[PDB]
RNA sequence: AAUGAGACA
RNA sequence: UCGCCAGAGUACUACUCGCAACUGCCUAAAACUCAAAGGACUUGGCGGUGCUUCACAUCCACCUAGAGGAGCCUGUUCUAUAAUCGAUAAACCCCGAUAGACCUUACCAACCCUUGCCAAUUCAGCCUAUAUACCGCCAUCUUCAGCAAACCCUAAAAAGGAACAAUAGUAAGCACAAUCAUAGCACAUAAAAACGUUAGGUCAAGGUGUAGCUUAUGGGUUGGAAAGAAAUGGGCUACA
C-alpha cells in the first residue's frame, strides 16, 4: 500500500491548499492547529465521541504503521531473521543481546588492563524515566508483541544497564527511556491581595453537597464571621454546624486573629457549614507558611469532598434498595 | 390506513418463519419448502391497471422529434399488455419446479460415488483440470454441547486422482455439507499417492494385507476380464488408473479403513525392476496364451548372479483357504458366478 | 540442524514438518537422536562447545565458497559472450 | 465508595503535628506520607479537632440515633451527662470528710468506666455439627466487646424503662448501676459467663 | 437481549452500512439523527405534525425509488422550505430520475403547502462499513 | 434430603 | 496338543443320568418375545466424590431497618353474576394500565343495518382460532466470557490442540476490554453484555402465514358488568 499513502500525501497538501484559500489565510503557515480549527467551523458536528469528528490530517499520522516488503523478486527474504515469525522483536534480541557480551567483553579487557572508567547512569530518578510500555513497544517496532515476551526483553535490559555503560550502549538504552511528568501535589498559593486600603485579605472558593461558599478573610480585624449579613451563631443554631468552622482557625491557633464575611447559597444547614468549612481551608493558605499547607492536607481541609447523592434507577425503590423479591 | 402497512422485506422474514424456535433441534418436520417469491422481479416503472403513458418512463420522451405528452391506453391494448405479464409469471414457475438430475452415484439417494469436479486452484496459480475427485462416504456427526446439545456436524471422506497413476484421500468436517465437500477437495491434493500399474492395467502381483480389522485380498488379471471388486474400491481403481483388478473384503468394511488400507497396500506394492535389482537375476514372465515363449520384462542392472536360486521341492508358503476352495471347484454361492452390469 | 532435540528431549518438529514440505535436511545427530528422517545424517557431538564451534565454522567457509565460486563462474560467463 | 484505593483516612490530631522532633521513626512516616504524593480524603463532619470531644461518645451517640436525627441524638446525649453530673454533684453535697472525695464528678470518667465494665469477657457462637447445634464460647475480640456493651445499654434503656420516665434520665441511672457493679447490664453480661462456663467442654468443636 | 434496531451477527459474509451497524444507544454518541426540525425543543410546539410529515415521506419516497434507494432519508427543515437528501444507486437511467425530481418536487409542495427541495447523490452501490 | 420427564431430532 | 465358543432374554431354569447330595450338586433344552443384547472410547451434564482457592449485601459468623400480627388501599386465586382478555416457579401478582362513572371496551341483555370508512375490486370487515407457523419488542442464566468463519497438525480425527529456561497452532470478526454520558480528572453509578438455553411472554401495539365467519364470529344505538363466605401477595398509616 505503498502507492496509496503516496496518493494520500499529495491530496492532502492539494486539499490543505484549497482550504487556506477559502480561510483567507497564509497557505505557507496553514498548521493542523488551524486546520482542525478549520474544519470545527465548516462542519460543525455535535457527536460526543472525540474520535467521531470529521478530521482531516497526515495521512501518516492517520493511516496505521504497514509493514515493508519483506522479500525481493526472486523471493529471497531480505533480513536473516524472517523465518522466525517474528523478525524484528528477534532482531531487536539479536542485537541487544550482542551489546551484552561486548560490554561483557570490554569490561574483560578492562579487568585485564586494571581501569575502571563506567559509571552506572541506570538511577534517572531526578529525570523520572520509566520503560517502554508494551503498547507503546509495539508500535516501535510495529510488531505484535506478548506479555511473555515484553517481560524477558525488559529485563535483558536490567542486565545490559545494570553493567558498566558505554557511550553507544546508553545512546541504545535512552531510546528505550520514557520520561514521567511532573509529580506534585503543592497547591497554588494565592498572593495576598489589597484594595482600598484595605490589608492581607484573601478570597477563597468552596463546594460541597450542591452548596457553593464564597469566603473572604480579613486578617486586621479580630474574631468574627459574617455570613450572608447575619451573624454566625444566628445562622448556625446547631452546635456541630459552628464546630466545623472551628475547625479550621483552630488547627492553626487563629481563632480571633481574622475577621471574616461569608455568602454561601443551596443545600441545608450541613451542606452550607462543610461548604464554609473548605472555602476558608482555602482562603487561609495565602496566611499561612508553606510548611503548614502540607499539614493542612493531611488533615484533609484542602480536599474536595465527593460524595454526592446518587439517582434514583427506574425499578427500583431508592438508589440501592430494591423493591421485595418474592421467590415463589 | 397507509401507516399501517409494512417493507417487503419485513413480510417475507414474517412469513417464511425460518428464524424461530422450530427450527432449531428438529420440532419443525414440515419437510415442505416454503419457497420466497420477489414480487419486484416483474416491475415497468409508469405502468398501472389504469394503463397511463407517462412520457419518460414508458414511452420514450421525443417521438420523431416532438416531445409526447401524457396519453391513456385503449382496452384492447391495456387488456393484451396484462395478457403478457401473467403469461410471463406463469412462465417463472414452470422454471422453478424443474430440478436438475444430478449424476446417479451408488444409489439414488447417496452421496457415494457422485463426482464434485476439479478440485480448486492452488495460492499458487496452479490449476487442476486433470484431476477428479469422488465421495465415498457423507456421515452426519452429533457431539454432546453444553449449550446448544446437540451439535450436528457432517463429515465427508473423498477420493481424488488423474487417471495416470497418482490418487489421494483426506477427510473434511464442517457444520455444513457444501462446506463440507470444499474443505475435502482442498485437503486431498495434499496427500497424493503414485501406484505403479504393471503395463497401466493391473497391480504387479497379488496383495494380501490386514490394515488393523480389515481383511483385504487383491488378485492379478488379464485384460479382458477387469473391475470385479468393492463399489468403493471401484471408485479409487478408476481414479488410479487401473483397469483390471479382483478384490475381496473380509472383516469391518469401514470406509474408512478401507481407503487407508488399499493405499496402504498399494504404495507398498514391488515392481518387476525392484525385485530384479535385489536379486541379480531375470525375471521371465510365461504368457498362457503365448505359449512355452519365455518373454523377459526386465533385467538386473549391474552385476548377474551365476547362482541359480535353490530349488526347494515342497515350497513354505501361506494359503488362504479361500483361494484353494475356489480353485479346486468347491465355491457353489449363487452369487460368486452372477452377471452384473459394465464396469 | 545442528541440535535434532528440543529443550525437552523430543525430536525438533522442524524434523518431522521439513519431510512433509519435500525439504532435504542435513542435521548433526548425537548419540540418543532419530536420524531416521533426515536425509543427510553427520554422526557427531553437539553438546561440547569445541564440537559445536568447529561444525559452524565448516559450514560457513563451504558456504562461502560455494558463493563466491557462483560469483566467480559468473564473471567467467559475461565475458564469453 | 467514590473514594479510590490510593485514598487514605486523614490524621485529625494537632498534637501529632506541633512535636514531630523528638523522634525519628515517626517522622519518616508523615514525610513520606506527602512525599509518596499519595491523595487524603475529605475530612468527616462529625470528626473534628476540638479538645472536648471522644471516640466513644461519638459512637455511642451514633447508635442512640434513629433515622437521621443527629440533633436529636446529640440532644439525648447532652443532656444525659448533664443528668448524670446534676446527680454526682447533689450526692457530693451531703456526704461526710471522708465521703467527700470519694465521689467523682466527671461524667466522661463515669461514662468510660461503664462500658468497661459491661463488656463481656468471652462470648458464644453457634457451630453446626452432627445436625445439631452446639453453643460453642470464643474468645470475641476487643471491638466486638466494645461494641456489644454499647448495644446493651440501649437496648435495657428502650425496653423495659416506663412510658413517662424521658430518655436522658433513664439512661443517666443505669450509667450509675453500672458504675457500682450492680446494673442489670452487669447482670446480662454474668449471664453470658453463666452459659458460657457451662458448655466450656464444647470448646473443642471450635477450629480456630 | 435488546433488539430495537440491530442486525444480528452470522458470520462475516453479510455487509452492513453505517447506519445500521451501531446500535440505538449510540444516538447523539456516533451517529446523528436522520431528521432536523424544531418540533422537538424545549420550548416548540407543533412537534406531531412534523412527525406523521416524518413518516409519509420515508414510506413515499421508498416507494418512488423502487430498489434504486441506498439507505435511509435526511430531512432538513429550514424555513418555511423542506429539504430532502437521498443516496440512489445507479438503476433508472438519468432520463427517469428527473422525470421523479420533478414528479416528487411538484407533488409534494402541493400536498404540504410548503416549498420542497430534492437532492440526490448517487453511488455505485450500497456503501460497506463492515464485515463483507 | 424420599419421590418426579409425557408426542423434541 | 487338549478343552471350550454358533444373537439376546427365557436360563447357575424345566425334564433326564450319577451322587453318604433330598430347600442340594453336576449335566442342560424348548415353546414364546424382541431387532437388538454386549465390549471399549469421545465430548457434555451431574456428583450429600476428594484437594486447593474464593463469596465485601454475602453462604456462615455477624450490622440496621422491615414483611408475616390490626385497620385501610390495591392486585391475584376461589366464591358469585346474563356479563372481557392476557400474565400466573426463580423470569406472575399497583402486571399489559405513566390508569375503566358514559367513552375507553374488546363483555352481557335488547333493538337496528346488509358492496357494510376507501379511487377501484365477484369485494370491504373480524379484539375469530393458532405465541407450537412468525416478524417486531423483551424476560432470563448475565458484569457468565465465551461465540463463529478461514487454515494447519494427529501411525485417524467421535474429537482435541497448552507448557515462557515453551512440547502445534495462526491472524482477523462479534462480546468483554478501552472509549462515551453524568459539563475538570479520578472513583462510583449509569449505559453495554455476543452465540445459545427456557417451543419463556406477547395473533389484544401493529403487520402477516395457515384455518374459520360473510343478511354474521361483521357494523351501529340504548341500558347494564353487581357482590365478598373466605385465603393470599405487594404497599400506606400506626401500635407513642
Ligand atoms: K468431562
Ligand atoms: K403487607
Ligand atoms: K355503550
Ligand atoms: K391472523
Ligand atoms: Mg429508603
Ligand atoms: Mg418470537
Ligand atoms: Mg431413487
Ligand atoms: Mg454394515
Ligand atoms: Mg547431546
Ligand atoms: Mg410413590
Ligand atoms: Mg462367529
Ligand atoms: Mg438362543
Ligand atoms: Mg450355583
Ligand atoms: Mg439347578
Ligand atoms: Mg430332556
Ligand atoms: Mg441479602
Ligand atoms: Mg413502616
Ligand atoms: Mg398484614
Ligand atoms: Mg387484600
Ligand atoms: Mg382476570
Ligand atoms: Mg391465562
Ligand atoms: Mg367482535
Ligand atoms: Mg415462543
Ligand atoms: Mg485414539
Ligand atoms: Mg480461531
Ligand atoms: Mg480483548
Ligand atoms: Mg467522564
Ligand atoms: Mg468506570
Ligand atoms: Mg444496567
Ligand atoms: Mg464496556
Ligand atoms: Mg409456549
Ligand atoms: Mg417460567
Ligand atoms: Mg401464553
Ligand atoms: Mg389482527
Ligand atoms: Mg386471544
Ligand atoms: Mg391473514
Ligand atoms: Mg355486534
Ligand atoms: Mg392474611
Ligand atoms: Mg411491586
Ligand atoms: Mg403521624
Amino acid at each position: 500500500t505503498v502507492d496509496f499513502i503516496k496518493k494520500q500525501i499529495e491530496e492532502f497538501n492539494i486539499g490543505k491548499r484549497h482550504l487556506a484559500n477559502m480561510m483567507g489565510e497564509d497557505p505557507e503557515t496553514f498548521t493542523q492547529e488551524d486546520i482542525d480549527r478549520a474544519i470545527a467551523y465548516l462542519f460543525p458536528s455535535g457527536l460526543f465521541e472525540k474520535r467521531a469528528r470529521p478530521i482531516m490530517k497526515h495521512p501518516e499520522e492517520i493511516f496505521p504503521k504497514q509493514r515493508a516488503i519483506q522479500w525481493g523478486e526472486d523471493g529471497r527474504p531480505f533480513h536473516f531473521l524472517f523465518y522466525t515469525g517474528k523478525q524484528s522483536y528477534y532482531s531487536l534480541m539479536h542485537d541487544t543481546y550482542g551489546k551484552l557480551l561486548d560490554v561483557e567483553k570490554h569490561h574483560n579487557q578492562l579487568r585485564a588492563k586494571d581501569l575502571l572508567a563506567e559509571k552506572t547512569k541506570i538511577l534517572k530518578d531526578p529525570i523520572g524515566s520509566r520503560w517502554l510500555i508494551k503498547e507503546e513497544l509495539e508500535e516501535m517496532l510495529v510488531e505484535k508483541l506478548s506479555d511473555q515476551d515484553y517481560a524477558q526483553f525488559i529485563r535483558l535490559l536490567e542486565r545490559l544497564s545494570a553493567l558498566p555503560c558505554g557511550a553507544t550502549e546508553e545512546d541504545f538504552v535512552n531510546r528505550f527511556r520514557r520520561s514521567i511528568p511532573i509529580q506534585s501535589k503543592k497547591q497554588l498559593i494565592e498572593p495576598l491581595q489589597y484594595d482600598e486600603q484595605g490589608m492581607a485579605f484573601s478570597r477563597g472558593e468552596g463546594k460541597r453537597k450542591t452548596a457553593k461558599a464564597e469566603v473572604v478573610v480579613y486578617g486586621q480585624g479580630s474574631g468574627r464571621i459574617d455570613v450572608n449579613g447575619v451573624d454566625y451563631l444566628l445562622y448556625f443554631p446547631v452546635t456541630q454546624d459552628r464546630e466545623q468552622l472551628m475547625f479550621p482557625l483552630h488547627f492553626l491557633d487563629r481563632l480571633g486573629k481574622h475577621d471574616m464575611t461569608c455568602a454561601v447559597s443551596g443545600g441545608g444547614r450541613s451542606a452550607q457549614a462543610g461548604a464554609v468549612r473548605l472555602a476558608m481551608a482555602r482562603a487561609l493558605c495565602s496566611f499561612v507558611t508553606e510548611d503548614e499547607v502540607e499539614w493542612m492536607r493531611q488533615a484533609g481541609l484542602l480536599t474536595a469532598d465527593p460524595r454526592v447523592r446518587e439517582r434514583k434507577k427506574p425499578g427500583q425503590e431508592g438508589a440501592r434498595r430494591k423493591f421485595t423479591w418474592k421467590k415463589r | 390506513s397507509f401507516f399501517t402497512k409494512l417493507t417487503a422485506d419485513e413480510l417475507w422474514k414474517g412469513a417464511l418463519a425460518e428464524s424461530g424456535a422450530g427450527a432449531r433441534k428438529g420440532r419443525g418436520k414440515r419437510t415442505k419448502k416454503k419457497r420466497r417469491k420477489d414480487l419486484n422481479r416483474g416491475q415497468i416503472i409508469g405502468e398501472g391497471r389504469h394503463g397511463f403513458l407517462w412520457p419518460g418512463l414508458n414511452i420514450p420522451l421525443m417521438r420523431n422529434g416532438a416531445v409526447q405528452t401524457i396519453a391513456q391506453r385503449s382496452k384492447e391494448d391495456q387488456e393484451k399488455v396484462e395478457a403478457d405479464m401473467v403469461q410471463q409469471r406463469e412462465e417463472w414457475d414452470r422454471r422453478r419446479k424443474m430440478k436438475v438430475k444430478r449424476e446417479r452415484g451408488w444409489s439414488g439417494n447417496t452421496w457415494g460415488g457422485v463426482s464434485l469436479g476439479p478440485p480448486d486452484p492452488g495460492p499458487n496459480g496452479e490449476t487442476y483440470d486433470d484431476f477428479d475427485t469422488r465421495i465415498l462416504e457423507v456421515r452426519n456427526v452429533f457431539n454432546m454441547t453444553a449449550k446448544e446439545g446437540r451439535k450436528r456436524s457432517v463429515r465427508v471422506l473423498v477420493a481424488v486422482g488423474n487417471g495416470k497413476g497418482a490418487a489421494g484421500f483426506a477427510i473434511g468436517k464442517a457444520t455444513e455439507r457444501a462446506d463440507a465437500f470444499r474443505k475435502a477437495k482442498n485437503r486431498a491434493v495434499h496427500y497424493l499417492h503414485y501406484i505403479e500399474r504393471y503395463e497401466d492395467h493391473t497391480i504387479y502381483h497379488d496383495i494380501s494385507l490386514k490394515f488393523k480389522r480389515t481383511h483385504i485380498k487383491m488378485k492379478k488379471q488379464p485384460r479382458g476380464y477387469g473391475l470385479h471388486c468393492h463399489r468403493a474400491i471401484m471408485t479409487i481403481c478408476r481414479l488410479i488408473g487401473i483397469k483390471d483388478l479382483y478384490a475381496k473384503v473380509s472383516g469391518s468394511v469401514n470406509m474408512l479403513n478401507l481407503t487407508r488400507g488399499l493405499f496402504l497396500g498399494l504404495s507398498r506394492q514391488e515392481t518387476h525392476q525392484q525385485l530384479a535389482d535385489k536379486k541379480s537375476l531375470h525375471v521371465v514372465e510365461f504368457r498362457e496364451e503365448c505359449g512355452p515363449l519365455p518373454i523377459v520384462v526386465a533385467s538386473p542392472q549391474g552385476a548377474l548372479r551365476k547362482d541359480p536360486e535353490p530349488e526347494d521341492e515342497v515350497p513354505d508358503i501361506t494359503l488362504d483357504w479361500e483361494d484353494v476352495k475356489a480353485a479346486q471347484g468347491m465355491k457353489r454361492s449363487v452369487w460368486s458366478g452372477l452377471k452384473r452390469a459394465a464396469t | 540442524f545442528l541440535h535434532t532435540l528440543n529443550n525437552v528431549f523430543e525430536p525438533h518438529v522442524a524434523v518431522r514438518d521439513a519431510a512433509k514440505m519435500n525439504i532435504p535436511t542435513v542435521g548433526i545427530v548425537d548419540t540418543n537422536c532419530n536420524p531416521a528422517l533426515i536425509t543427510y545424517p553427520v554422526p557427531g557431538n553437539d553438546d561440547s562447545p569445541p564440537a559445536v564451534r568447529l561444525f559452524c565454522r565448516l559450514f560457513q567457509v563451504a558456504i562461502s565458497r560455494a558463493k563466491e565460486k557462483r560469483r566467480q563462474v559468473e564473471a567467467l560467463y559475461r565475458l564469453q559472450g | 465508595s467514590r473514594y479510590g484505593p490510593e485514598y487514605k483516612d486523614p490524621q485529625i490530631d494537632k498534637e501529632y503535628y506541633r512535636k514531630p522532633l523528638a523522634e525519628q521513626t515517626e517522622e519518616e512516616k508523615y514525610e513520606r506520607d506527602f512525599k509518596k504524593t499519595q491523595l487524603i480524603k475529605a475530612a468527616p463532619a462529625t470528626k473534628t479537632s476540638s479538645v472536648f470531644e471522644d471516640p466513644v461518645i461519638s459512637k455511642f451517640t451514633n447508635m442512640m440515633m434513629k433515622g437521621g436525627n443527629k440533633v436529636l441524638a446529640r440532644s439525648l446525649m447532652t443532656q444525659t451527662l448533664e443528668a448524670v453530673k446534676r446527680k454526682q454533684f447533689a450526692k457530693y453535697h451531703a456526704a461526710s470528710a471522708e465521703e467527700q472525695a470519694t465521689i467523682e464528678r466527671n461524667p466522661y470518667t463515669i461514662f468510660h468506666q461503664a462500658l468497661k465494665n459491661c463488656e463481656p469477657v468471652i462470648g458464644l457462637v453457634p457451630i453446626l455439627k452432627g445436625g445439631h447445634f452446639y453453643q460453642v464460647p470464643v474468645p470475641l475480640a476487643d471491638r466486638r466487646r466494645r461494641f456489644l456493651a454499647m448495644k446493651w445499654m440501649i437496648a435495657e434503656c428502650r425496653e423495659k424503662k416506663h412510658r413517662r420516665v424521658l430518655m436522658p434520665e433513664k439512661l443517666s441511672q443505669e450509667l450509675l448501676e453500672a458504675f457500682h457493679n450492680q446494673g442489670p447490664v452487669i447482670k446480662r453480661k454474668h449471664d453470658m459467663h453463666k452459659m458460657a462456663e457451662a458448655n466450656r467442654a464444647l470448646a473443642h468443636y471450635r477450629w480456630w | 437481549k435488546n433488539r430495537a434496531a440491530r442486525v444480528r451477527v452470522s458470520k462475516g459474509d453479510k455487509p452492513v452500512t453505517y447506519e445500521e451497524a451501531h446500535a440505538p444507544h449510540y444516538i447523539a454518541h456516533r451517529k446523528g439523527w436522520l431528521s432536523l426540525h424544531t418540533g422537538n425543543l424545549d420550548g416548540e410546539d407543533h412537534a406531531a405534525e412534523r412527525t406523521v410529515e416524518d413518516v409519509f415521506l420515508r414510506k413515499f419516497m421508498l416507494g418512488t425509488f423502487p430498489g434504486c434507494l441506498a439507505d435511509q432519508l435526511v430531512l432538513k427543515r429550514r424555513a418555511n422550505q423542506l429539504e430532502i437528501c437521498a443516496l440512489v444507486l445507479r438503476q433508472l437511467p438519468p432520463h427517469k430520475f428527473y422525470f421523479l425530481v420533478g414528479y416528487s418536487e411538484t407533488l409534494l409542495s402541493h400536498f404540504y403547502k410548503c416549498p420542497v427541495h430534492l437532492h440526490l447523490q448517487t453511488v455505485p452501490s450500497k456503501v460497506v462499513y463492515k464485515y463483507i
